[PDB]
């Protein structure tokens, strides 16, 4: 019936939201929380944190196992002096999420 | 067709507070030989009777300890002979206790005929809690009346909701001065709370 | 050389952190903006939203075209005499992206 | 082995404010008579001369109202005769533009030996600014000074980015009293501000 319609996408919402590691664009002085005077290019790292959605709140979408990884980027710096310095960071990659409880 | 028969095509599971701590869901079977676990998701998890705790009767479902199912969006028995499965049942978990009701201002509220009176009703709950808010005031002959109902974010991350409900009258009259009761009800608990408005010239 | 080492790794940030639709996870009752006494279950939706990176502050990621979609979710209302009712909600479904001057 | 010849790998390109609102990519080619065409990412952008308007000479490399390359992350110029290109140039878009320097207290500060000193600098600039801060105070003598500074932000989204650096003194002496003068400095343009510290018993 039209009931397996509504079903069908319904299962397929919650497989597609569910609390997994997700491809998420990271703002680098934002997480290093450089400074003032600091200026990153790219502005941006592409790195896997953990979305999505927990069906009862209590718990919440945690990582529970992370890699480091170290992205080089050029860091600007003013008054400009120099010359983009290429600098490394170590950006966290989660490679697991679970539903785990808030306290 | 099938050995699970349990109105509609999905079912729903409530997960309230425990104990026992065991939730029942409903799958039951045709025959009593049927070697049956309990299919949640999502993740994917799979449970298997470990008698006694976990286990399947064919005339009362599936029990097993909610807390290993209160995680899930939805769950379903299956059983294989050569896999039949049952309807897919929704987790819902379901939150019931109130901390506290408390108006805004809490005493003494003395206005005069035209003044705004503004009654901030809030309450305080546990998690995987919703509110109605059902309010009693001496004018229910309605003049000028307003009700906005609001989230508020706990977080902090504490480990509450937190629930505004907010009374205005524009123009207060003297037929307005009286008992200000705000009721806050959460599944089936429900906690009052009550201030004095006074008008006069 | 070594140099080229960092450019493939910097250009395929730049690529990967662009501005482009992305899915994610949507709150339905946040979107919607429900009630006190409202729930969904599922909680959420799979829909593609803009997100990524402008070189230029004065630039942000904004969606040029959208389509729109009509999904359909189980609503629970408290103090519960029903009755988890099907009820359908349109989200917008970013579709292309562009840096777009911010005023 | 290539038309192209430009110290690195890598080269660099500002985009400062207009006019003449071009751009000068330096991609120096061997040839003369080269059809060249400037590809800039990300997303991928190809700009083919116009003249005139855009154009590429082989003496002053491509030229381009940097409006069109503004967005970019890199440009690099491609020549073809059956494809070679230039080296990677990294796009810098650079602000200038300080609006106000403003401290806080602004005005008639008095204090007494032992108080804290909390000097508030904020400066407000234009976009794609960023700025370095540096003060001038009477005692360069060090006693319990303190700097930090911080990204307040503007958003409101107005077109602005706003700063902050805080100087703290715990114990304010007498040979502390004196001027303060903050200076914000973006890119070239730099402006100071002043208040007098008054320190006595
Ligand atoms: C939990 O309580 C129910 C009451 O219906 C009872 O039948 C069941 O045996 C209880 N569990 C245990 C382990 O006693
Ligand atoms: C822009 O100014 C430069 C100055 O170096 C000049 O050579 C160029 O011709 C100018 N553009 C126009 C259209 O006049
Ligand atoms: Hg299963
Ligand atoms: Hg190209």
């Amino acid at each position: 019936h039209y009931n397996t319609e509504i079903l069908k996408s319904i299962d397929n919402e919650w497989r597609k939201t569910q609390c997994m590691p997700r491809e998420v664009a990271i703002d680098v002085g934002k997480e290093f929380g450089v400074a003032t005077n600091t200026f990153f290019k790219p502005p941006c790292v592409s790195v896997y944190r953990c979305g999505g959605c927990c069906n009862s709140e209590g718990l919440q979408c945690m990582n529970t196992s992370t890699s480091y990884l170290s992205k080089t980027l050029f860091e600007i710096t003013v008054p400009l002096s120099q010359g983009p310095k290429p600098v490394t960071i170590s950006f966290a990659n989660h490679t697991s999420c679970r539903c785990m409880s808030k306290l | 067709r099938s050995p699970f028969i349990a109105s509609d095509q999905h079912g729903v599971v409530y997960i309230t507070e425990n104990k026992n701590k065991t939730v029942v869901i409903p799958c039951l079977g045709s025959i009593s030989n049927l070697n049956v676990s309990l299919c949640a998701r999502y993740p994917e998890k799979r449970f298997v009777p470990d008698g006694n705790r976990i286990s399947w009767d064919s005339k009362k479902g599936f029990t097993i300890p909610s807390y290993m199912i209160s995680y899930a969006g939805m769950v379903f028995c299956e059983a294989k002979i050569n896999s039949y499965q049952s309807i897919m049942y929704i987790v819902v978990v379901v939150g019931y206790r109130i901390y506290d009701v408390v108006l805004s201002p809490s005493h003494g509220i003395e206005l005069s005929v035209g003044e705004k009176l503004v009654l901030n009703c809030t309450a305080r709950t546990e998690l995987n809690v919703g509110i109605d808010f059902n309010w009693e005031y001496p004018s229910s002959k309605h003049q000028h009346k307003k009700l906005v109902n609001r989230d508020l974010k706990t977080q902090s991350g504490s480990e509450m909701k937190k629930f505004l409900s907010t009374l205005t009258i524009d123009g207060v009259t003297r037929s307005d001065q009286g008992l200000y009761t705000c009721a806050a009800s959460s599944g089936l608990m429900t906690k009052k709370n009550s201030t004095f408005v006074r008008v006069h010239e």
